[PDB]
């Protein structure tokens, strides 16, 4: 069965392939070569599992096929669900609602979580009878023990505009959000032909009346936007809500975490933004990024680019790897060297292992060879090809041959550009 | 000085109204009749008041 996820570029790299010393295997958890490159990665992954300092800030950089993004998959998923691990490419900035600033804001705080623990009394039962006269009484049952209550106006009020009956199981706070759980299984055979949207029918509690509900929950701060609007949560939803006040982003939202964290109701968990493609930002977000790296709670950036020296979009100026250099000045580079006869090789063979193909060991030498001459990310898609090609010639492993059906059909960038003679 | 009266110049039932009662709520925690706890509870059957 073919799920959502299925075989991408970077599908193979379950992880950052490192000792517990931090230092990297030859080839380990998915992640082949770049010793360097992943001993630094493994580095900042360790500063960001420790938490202590913030906005520290990464660059990872190098030539295009030498394992950059292929890196960062490496730090995300070494890094567990637990920390927030935001990735974003430099273009998703660019907004029509926002502004470039804004959004870079949001994705910063998009990568700070916080884990609410929340812990509140509960009356659940079965209602078995209701009474009103304006005052009344409840019966609420539990197949444990059954007991009266006696209802006041308010309780009353959200009775009967809840349309509460006989046979729903209730559950109701102190300072009470009513909210009906279910409905009895005896008041049945509704659905002999039919049943509402939101009706239920699994059965009535056990044990004592009253319980204690602990709620754990990952939010990210971009929770702000649960307090921006009248209501908000919907804003998560569909991202709404655009430039909201700084005056209650700084101050309110921040300072009522520190409470919850020093009452113990709240932590903050800091993660990760990686932008990616990140020479893609304007001098604007890249001078904003100057202030928001020295601000007292942000991620760590990770970022990578392939550029070399080149012009700062938003200006006529040229730098290194495209950003401006007081931005450089806050950064330590992580820089990628290309894979050599030996380390390209080894990556078809993790990659034929990932896509389930097999090869001979001429194959792998042809696709190797040809890799080396005009691209790496090319004979990682011959791969398919020659297993598709060869699939139909009624074959079970790709063959020197097949590798050569495939590198007619599908040409490189080379190949591609140096057809270009007829100029159309 | 510039002081305030309402007089009740009708019925005298229009004050009657306000005064005089002011009762507590007279019950105080039960006691359970089998394990002597304080009750949380009232069986709807036997309107006895009971905890665990
Ligand atoms: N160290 C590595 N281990 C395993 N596969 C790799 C490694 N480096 C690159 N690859 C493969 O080669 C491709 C090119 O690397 P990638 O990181 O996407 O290029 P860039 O460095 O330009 O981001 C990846 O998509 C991945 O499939």
């Amino acid at each position: 069965v073919t799920r959502i996820e299925r075989i991408g570029a970077h599908s193979h790299i379950r992880g950052l392939g490192l000792d517990d010393a931090l230092e990297p295997r030859q080839a380990s958890q998915g992640m082949v070569g770049q010793l360097a490159a992943r001993r630094a990665a493994g580095v900042v992954l360790e500063m960001i599992r420790e938490g202590k300092i913030a906005g520290r800030a990464v660059l990872i950089a190098g030539q295009p096929g030498t394992g950059k993004t292929a890196i960062a998959m490496g730090m995300a998923q070494a890094l567990g669900p637990d920390t927030p691990f935001t990735a974003i490419a430099g273009s998703e900035i660019f907004s029509l609602e926002m502004s470039k600033t804004e959004a870079l804001t949001q994705a910063f705080r998009r990568s700070i979580g916080v884990r609410i623990k929340e812990e509140t009394e509960i009356i659940e039962g079965e209602v078995v009878e209701i009474q009103i006269d304006k005052v009344g009484k409840l019966t609420l049952k539990t197949t444990e023990m059954e007991t009266i209550y006696d209802l006041g106006t308010k309780m009353i009020e959200s009775l009967t505009k809840d349309k509460v009956q006989a046979g729903d199981v209730i559950t109701i706070d102190k300072a009470t959000g009513k909210i009906s759980k279910l409905g009895r299984s005896f008041t049945r055979a509704r659905d002999y032909d039919a049943m509402g949207s939101q009706t239920k029918f699994v059965q009535c509690p056990d044990g004592e009346l009253q319980k204690r509900k602990e709620v754990v929950h990952t939010v990210s701060l971009h929770e702000i936007d649960v307090i921006n609007s009248r209501t908000q949560g919907f804003l998560a939803l569909f991202s709404g809500d655009t430039g909201e006040i700084k005056s209650e982003v700084r101050e309110q939202i921040n300072a009522k975490v520190a409470e919850w964290r020093e009452e113990g109701k709240a932590e903050i968990i800091p993660g990760v933004l990686f932008i990616d493609e990140v020479h893609m930002l304007d001098i604007e977000s890249f001078s904003f990024l100057n202030r928001a790296l020295e601000s007292d709670m942000a991620p760590v950036l990770i970022m990578a680019t392939n550029r070399g020296i080149t012009r700062i979009r938003g200006t006529s100026y040229q730098s290194p790897h495209g950003i401006p250099i007081d931005l450089l000045d806050r950064l330590l580079i992580v820089s990628t060297t290309p894979y050599s006869e030996k380390d390209t090789k080894q990556i078809l063979r993790i990659r034929c292992e990932e896509e389930d193909v097999e090869m001979s060991e001429d194959a792998y030498t042809v696709l190797t060879r040809i890799g080396l001459e005009t691209s790496l990310r090319y004979a990682i898609q011959l791969i398919t090809a020659a297993s598709l090609v060869c699939r139909k010639r009624k074959g079970t492993e790709v063959q020197v041959d097949d590798i050569k059906r495939v590198y007619s059909l599908f040409l490189d960038e080379s190949r591609s550009t140096q057809y270009m003679k007829e100029y159309q | 000085c510039s002081r305030t009266f309402i007089t009740f110049s009708d019925d005298a039932t229009f004050e009657e109204w306000f005064p005089q009662g002011r009762p507590p709520k007279v019950p105080v925690r039960e006691v359970c009749p089998v394990t002597h706890r304080p009750a949380l509870y009232r069986d709807p059957v036997t309107d006895i008041p009971y905890a665990t």
